[PDB]
């Protein structure tokens, strides 16, 4: 019973990893190892995302997946299995990573950047999503207010448009 | 102009109240908007075919709810909508305003007024998709729908709650016979007996706006717009609007049907609705069936049409009469959509260009035009009275079977051929000239006695007008007797025979 | 005269719609981007007070 | 603990349900969804994968959301079976459409049952006198067999089947079942009214016929499974009750139409003429359960709708092989004024054998068939050249076949709405005698009109005398 | 301001995919520019593919497009210059002049994508447009404020028919006319432009009361699609802002649907019947509803529908039939026998054929002409098989009379003198209705049917009969 549905379509790998972790343990350890993987990937751009091309034989994909295996086996948990199965499957590995962090975010942090008319970003770290969103919005309107690009209120234009058209 | 002021104030106050109490969080964000449809992620609590409001103002409706994303068909152009736009679910399945205030107004698929005559006064809101009445609530069609044309009334009568398909080729008189049926109701709608009043609902799906303007002005001239309802689904309007407009008009007619009133809804075109729904399916990623038509065009047509029925006395004795159309391609009756709709409707009315240019002005193809309730749903004065009026259809089929191609056997065959030719000569009726049953019956009777000695076939056109005038002068007693009583007595038949002999003598 | 008056109502509605552009431009140059933000923020606070 | 699932996708008439437990419901099981409008039933059709099952909705999918609670009944759709169903209208889910209260049936059998084995295939060649001249002459119906009413839209299938109910249903003696599959709801209403008038349905007492309706207003799943529901009712009557059954299915083709309908969205590659790939399979699975076993006999009459009047369409063409007695209603003969519209040529039955109907019956039917075939071979030659060019024997054959074709038309009691002539019950022996007399040339002088819309040869003589009297 | 730079990600034939950043997505049908070496390439946003990627349709050739090339957003849809300045100028889909007469100094550039004027229509379909062609002036009268179809397959003579329409009408019309030339021959456009120039219809140093649009079938599908839209923008600006009666002229409205199907084949859409685009009805209605009378001004449309494979049941010709007040179906079979124009007399049809608008006399004449022609077509089968002898005297007389009328339907056109070899004739409506009334009464039964071949009025019939009887015989 994963906290949030990725609905498959390139997102099944993240859900499978989360289920494998939730079976025993390592909801976090595998996740910081995966974050280290992504950091190593972005550290070398020409060598970290060009290598994820489909035009790559299985042997060289395996050599790459040993390549990320480095720095005192930071690869821990079932992440190694994810790279192993990705070598024999769809190669490039960023969106399922983002799906993994989003799933764990819904699992333990439960934040979302709503506000309807407000074009703000009030991220909240709390599972009880009843009233703390109001506190987050109050903090966001209090301090920060960097852009506040509302891009014209929609109620005014909508009401005017229905008024003139009858 | 205080009215625009207070309506603007009320609408803006309602907007403020909605903003104060909205708490919309699971509202969706558009991923990919195609050609008049958008796929949106979110709306985890969206109902299927539930209306939604995009941030740009274009309304939508949810056909396919895939896991994660749902397909929203747009009730308008995709100019305004863009990727990442907020969508606001209305929380209710798509519906249309219904009530008696819709009369005298022209509305779009959603029921919004498009005639520029002000806001729509609706007694309530009825779902666009409403389950058809069951086996028991219906009642056998017995009350006729007076079309006002000789051929269709005599050969293929339409009754209250019946579904008669006006199937035909391009510009063969389909909307024309629809219009004569529409206009003939002014005789009873101007009265007081609601049991005989028959409110009208036109469905202009796929027709062009100029044609709809022609329609509304034509109804205006012949004092008919007051009791008729125009649901226009312009071809330029979004395909979902064309798909939905007949359903909303069906709900509008069901309002009259469930309140003890009789409603005639003419599903004119409905092949344009078929192709619009084909477009809906073919951009909604639904694989098609036959000739690229989706799977449920049959289910769509049947579900839409079955809403038209004659309710029982326990349900108010109301009725809802359907007059759908099929635009065949080159007279191809044996095509998927045509035979599909024919299997739905309680009979069909076939019109081809062959009879249209051959002279038959209603273009009534007596062969493939059949009504599923012959004796019932017909005027008693016109059904059988003298017997020949009942096997009128069989006599026409015989005349077709032994037409001029067949060898003229003997004097009996010559008489039969003359009778058939005079009868098909009589059935021609000028457009916008609804001819009432009190005037139809004497003419049909004259087609059995005194028909053979007509002076040239071409002169029967003026002979009919002269016979009407004759029945008007010191014979209006007979006309009102056959109009009011409904049945024809033996003395009435003798009087009609005497009048026919006196006229044919002159 | 009736449909002339109807057309007159349509024309006055159209002229109000024409003046709507000047109405919009009135607030376009108005430094409205501060009071509106505060009002919508307090409206959001009131909205979430019930929830 | 009930098995619970959640709605994942609602694609038109099919709903995708995911179960969070390994105990997935089996195929054809009934899934229950609580809805404000009532109760929605879902029948499992496919196991998509990842604990997700693809189901077909029994009712409309109005107002369904992704996440609706889905309850598994633990078995297929169960409908009431027994004497309680007699005189009651049955929905696709066994519910009583008429508000006569719940059905107090002590047994509820699933609609999906195995067809009877080849061992229990008791077959007979008993004649069934339906009173229709064509049927008793050219395509004899078999008691306990399967009867087909093939025809296009507006050709006469519903009228013809109503005529069978009026004729044989009243005098059947046993328990018969009518199954309205994807048909006109008003047609079902007039059928209900007609059986109420004829007394075979007695609301306040005992009725002999069970009413099952899946009219076209129902969603495709209901149109597909209502035939199976009425079938299960008839099977319970045949086996457990040990009674002769007349399973009247009106336009069985709606089942295959709904199967092809759901197949496209079920991720199934369409077959020829845009049909479901499995059309023969599920259609035969339905048809075989309609059969006469050693425990009872089912004299089923099934109407078949041919799309575009095309008799080569895959559904009716394959349905032909599942049917003992065949009655084809073509639009062409109906266009000539023959209201029964039964084309005498392809209307064939297995009972047309000298060892079953008798040598004289076979000889008369064969002579009629060759006369109509000689007529049909002379369509174009007469139409484009003229009847004068034919030989004297050919002219005699043509005129006799015209007289025969007119004589095929018979007044149906339920057809007085169209003919205006009271219906006539022409007996089998009367029909055979009349047609052998006509084939012998005894009534060559009688005009062709006297054979139009008549009963026996005595009716032909009476009509000829009346025509002569009025002609003077 | 801040330019909106997009990167090309896919070039699928005439369809180009462009990827943008966050909150810079152009809307559907926006115009996008790329600085190609040969000039500028305009992209119309057909779909939003998500992930900030837009599926676009090319206005010109996609050769030389490298993935990742910078894409500039114009901020709106394609804008074509409008006003009396565009009169006498030749413009392609983009809006730039292609007449090599300098840039168009138009004050406004209305977008090619506009909403229909809704219910601002009028039921003024009661004014007969006298075109001079006797068959359409009798069988299918044209509406001054309506839409004319002018159907036909390959050959048949649809182009000469429309050209004759301009020659008879636009020369003496009270207003401006717009020709779009949607997916036709470029040589045909050059010839027809030269023809207007010779007649003074387009005077370079003068009034030049006609605006020309082009971008013929040599252009990619996106062009052929949107050239109808830009011509409609011209017509609508003349119709509303100028308040003038406009003579639209579309040489092949079917080519728009052909281009729509072509782009849909690459738009990732499951094909419709006969492999057309599913939205064929929707785009076709959006196209045709911009051609409406409207409260201000009026439009005459005048279309020309090409039926693929001479199939009148093809989805696009079937769809366009609804959006046409009057149609003129040209049948190839009639073209074989030589009666020119090849318009089918009993397949053209017109809403204007009613006694209220016509006058109950011309209406009766047309009805009897249809009577004779329908009887002739019904009897063709036995005429071929058996012959005229088998028919009775009435049927024989009807067949001979119908043959005479069908021959009389042929009319020489001034734009087809090189083909007929006979000077063109412009027959007035009263003249032709009187002539056909006289023919229907049998006053000219003795005259041979060949005297009705390539003639104008009944006086020309008498003259030709006399010449054949005396000089030839
Ligand atoms: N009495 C009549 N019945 C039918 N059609 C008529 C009659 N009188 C004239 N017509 C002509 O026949 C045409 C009917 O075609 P219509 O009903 O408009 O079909 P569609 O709406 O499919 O084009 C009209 O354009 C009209 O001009
Ligand atoms: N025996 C008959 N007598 C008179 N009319 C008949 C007869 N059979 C068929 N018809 C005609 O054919 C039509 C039959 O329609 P019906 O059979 O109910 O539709 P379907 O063929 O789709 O079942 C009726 O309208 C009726 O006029
Ligand atoms: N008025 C006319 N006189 C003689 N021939 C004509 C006339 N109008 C058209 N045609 C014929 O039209 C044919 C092809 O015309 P056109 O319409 O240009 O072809 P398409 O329809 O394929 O574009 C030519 O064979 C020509 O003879
Ligand atoms: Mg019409
Ligand atoms: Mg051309």
């Amino acid at each position: 019973p994963p906290p949030v549905r990725l609905f498959g379509v390139e997102g099944t790998y993240a859900t499978a990893l989360y289920q494998a972790a939730a079976k025993n343990s390592s909801i976090d350890a595998a996740f910081q190892s995966l974050q280290k993987v992504e950091s190593t990937v972005k550290k070398n751009p020409k060598l970290g995302h060009l290598l994820l091309n489909p035009a790559l034989s299985l042997k060289d994909r395996n050599s790459v997946i040993d390549a990320i295996v480095e720095t005192h086996k930071n690869l821990d948990g079932y992440v190694v299995n994810l790279l192993k199965v990705l070598s024999e499957n769809n190669r490039l590995g960023c969106f399922e990573k983002i799906a993994s962090d989003f799933g764990v975010l819904n699992d333990a942090h439960n934040g979302l950047l709503k506000g309807t008319v407000t074009s703000a970003e009030p991220l909240d770290p709390k599972s009880f999503k009843r009233i703390e969103k109001a506190l987050s919005a109050s903090k966001l309107v209090g301090q920060g207010k960097s852009l506040k690009l509302e891009n014209v209120v929609k109620p005014e234009i909508k009401g005017g448009l229905i008024v003139e058209l009858g | 102009k205080a009215q625009p002021t207070e309506v603007s104030s009320i609408l803006e106050e309602r907007i403020k109240g909605v903003s104060d109490e909205a708490n919309l969080n699971e509202t969706g964000r558009v991923l990919a908007v195609g050609d008049g449809i958008a796929r949106v992620f979110g709306l985890n609590n969206i109902q299927a075919e539930e209306l939604v409001e995009f941030s740009s103002g274009v309304k939508g409706m949810a056909l396919n709810l895939e896991p994660g994303q749902v397909g929203i068909v747009l009730f308008g152009s995709d100019r305004l909508v863009k990727e990442g736009e907020l969508v606001k679910r209305t929380g209710n399945i798509v519906d249309v305003p219904v009530g008696p205030g819709l009369l005298g107004r022209v509305v779009d698929a959603l029921g919004n007024p498009i005639d520029g005559k002000g806001p729509i006064d609706a007694a309530g809101r009825s779902r666009a998709q409403v389950k058809a009445p069951g086996i028991l609530p219906r009642r056998s069609v017995h009350e006729p729908v007076q079309t006002g044309l000789k051929a269709v009334d005599a050969l293929v009568p339409i009754g209250r709650g019946q579904r008669e398909l006006i199937i035909g080729d391009r510009q063969t008189g389909k909307t024309a016979v629809a219009l004569d049926t529409i206009l003939n109701q002014k005789r009873w709608n101007n009265g007081s007996d609601e049991s005989k009043k028959l409110y009208c609902v036109y469905v202009a799906v796929g027709q062009k706006r100029s044609t709809v303007a022609q329609l509304v002005q034509t109804l205006e001239q012949h004092d008919a717009m007051k009791y008729s309802i125009i649901v226009a689904a312009t071809a330029s309007e979004a395909a979902p609007l064309q798909y939905l407009a007949p359903f909303t008009a069906a709900s509008i007619g069901e309002w009259f049907r469930d309140n003890g009133k009789h409603a005639l809804i003419v599903y004119d075109d409905l092949s344009k609705q078929a192709v619009a729904y084909r477009q809906l399916s073919l951009l909604l990623r639904r694989p098609p069936g036959r000739e690229a038509y989706p799977g449920d065009v049959f289910y769509l047509h049947s579900r839409l049409l079955e809403r038209a029925a004659k309710l029982s006395e326990k349900e108010g004795s109301g009725s809802l009469t359907a007059l759908p159309v099929i635009e065949t391609q080159g007279g191809d009756v044996s095509a998927y959509i045509p035979t599909n709709v024919i299997s739905i409707t309680d009979g069909q009315i076939f019109l081809e260009a062959e009879l249209f240019y051959k002279g038959i002005r209603p273009a009534i193809n007596v062969g493939l035009s059949v009504s599923r309730v012959g004796s019932a749903a017909q005027v008693k004065a016109l059904k059988q009275v003298a017997g020949s009026l009942k096997l009128f259809l069989a006599q026409y089929r015989e005349v077709a079977a032994f037409a001029q191609f067949g060898s003229d056997l003997d004097a009996s065959t010559k008489q039969t051929l003359v009778r058939g030719e005079r009868l098909t000569q009589l059935l021609k009726q000028n457009q916008y000239s609804p001819l009432a049953t009190e005037e139809q019956v004497p003419l049909i009777y004259a087609g059995v006695n005194g028909h053979l000695d007509g002076i040239e076939l071409s002169r029967i056109g003026e002979f009919e007008s002269s016979f009407l005038s004759y029945l008007k002068s010191n014979h209006n007693e007979l006309l009102t007797e056959i109009r009011e009583k409904g049945e024809l007595s033996k003395e009435l038949l003798a009087s009609l025979k005497s009048a026919t002999e006196s006229f044919v003598a002159t | 005269w009736v449909r002339y008056e109807a057309s007159l109502r349509q024309l006055e509605q159209r002229q109000l719609a024409k003046s709507v552009i000047s109405r919009v431009q009135s607030e376009l140059g108005n430094p409205k981007f501060q009071e509106k933000v505060l009002q919508q923020s307090i409206s959001e606070i009131e909205q979430l007070l019930s929830k | 603990t009930p098995i619970t699932g959640k709605v994942t996708a609602v694609i038109g008439a099919i709903v995708d349900v995911h179960f969070e437990q390994s105990e997935l419901p089996a195929i054809l099981n009934a899934l229950e969804i609580k809805t404000p409008q009532g109760k929605l039933v879902l029948e499992v059709a496919q196991h998509l994968g990842e604990n997700t099952v693809r189901t077909i909705a029994m009712d409309g999918t109005e107002g369904l959301v992704r996440g609706e609670k889905v309850l598994d009944t633990g078995g297929p759709i169960s409908v009431p079976v027994g004497r309680e169903t007699l005189g009651r209208i049955i929905n696709v889910i066994g519910e009583p459409i008429d508000e006569r209260g719940p059905i107090k049936s002590k047994l509820r059998k699933p609609i999906h049952a195995d067809p009877p084995s080849f061992a229990e295939q008791s077959t007979s060649a008993e004649i069934l006198e339906t009173g229709i001249k064509v049927v008793d002459l050219l395509a004899p119906y078999a008691r306990g067999g399967k009867i087909g009413l093939f025809g296009g839209a507006g050709v006469g299938k519903t009228v013809f089947i109503q005529e069978l109910i009026n004729n044989i249903a009243k005098a059947h003696g046993g328990f018969s079942v009518f199954t309205g599959v994807g048909e006109r709801t008003r047609e079902g209403n007039d059928l209900y009214r007609e059986m109420k008038e004829t007394g075979v349905i007695n609301l306040e007492g005992e009725s002999k016929v069970a009413l099952v309706f899946g009219q076209m207003n129902e969603p495709p799943g209901a149109r597909a499974r209502v035939a199976l529901t009425g079938l299960t009712i008839a099977e319970y009557f045949r086996d457990e009750e040990g009674q002769d059954v007349l399973l009247f299915i009106d336009n069985i083709f709606r089942f295959t139409q709904a199967g092809s309908e759901v197949s496209a969205l079920l991720g199934r590659i369409p077959s020829a003429v845009g049909y479901q790939p499995t059309l023969a399979t599920d259609m035969g699975l339905l048809q075989e359960r309609i059969t006469t076993t050693k425990k009872g006999s089912v004299t089923s009459v099934q109407a078949v709708y041919v799309p575009a009047d095309d008799l080569t369409d895959p559904a009716p063409a394959t349905t032909f092989a599942h049917l003992d007695a065949t009655t084809v209603l073509s639009r062409g003969i109906s266009e000539l004024g023959i209201y029964p519209a039964v084309d005498p040529l392809d209307s064939k039955s297995r009972l047309l054998d000298a060892a079953v109907v008798g040598q004289e019956h076979y000889d008369v039917a064969s002579k009629v068939q060759e006369t109509l075939q000689t007529y049909k071979s002379l369509q174009d030659i007469i139409a484009i050249l003229g009847m004068d060019e034919l030989s004297e024997q050919d002219k005699l054959t043509v005129e006799r076949a015209r007289k025969i074709q007119r004589f095929l038309s018979q007044p149906f009691a339920v057809a007085e709405v169209f003919t205006g002539i009271p219906g006539k019950l022409v007996r089998l022996k009367d029909t055979v005698a009349s047609f052998k007399a006509v084939l012998e040339g005894k009534y060559d002088n009688i005009p062709e009109h006297a054979f139009y819309m008549v009963g026996g040869i005595e009716d032909v003589v009476a009509k000829a005398e009346k025509l002569a009297a009025e002609a003077n």
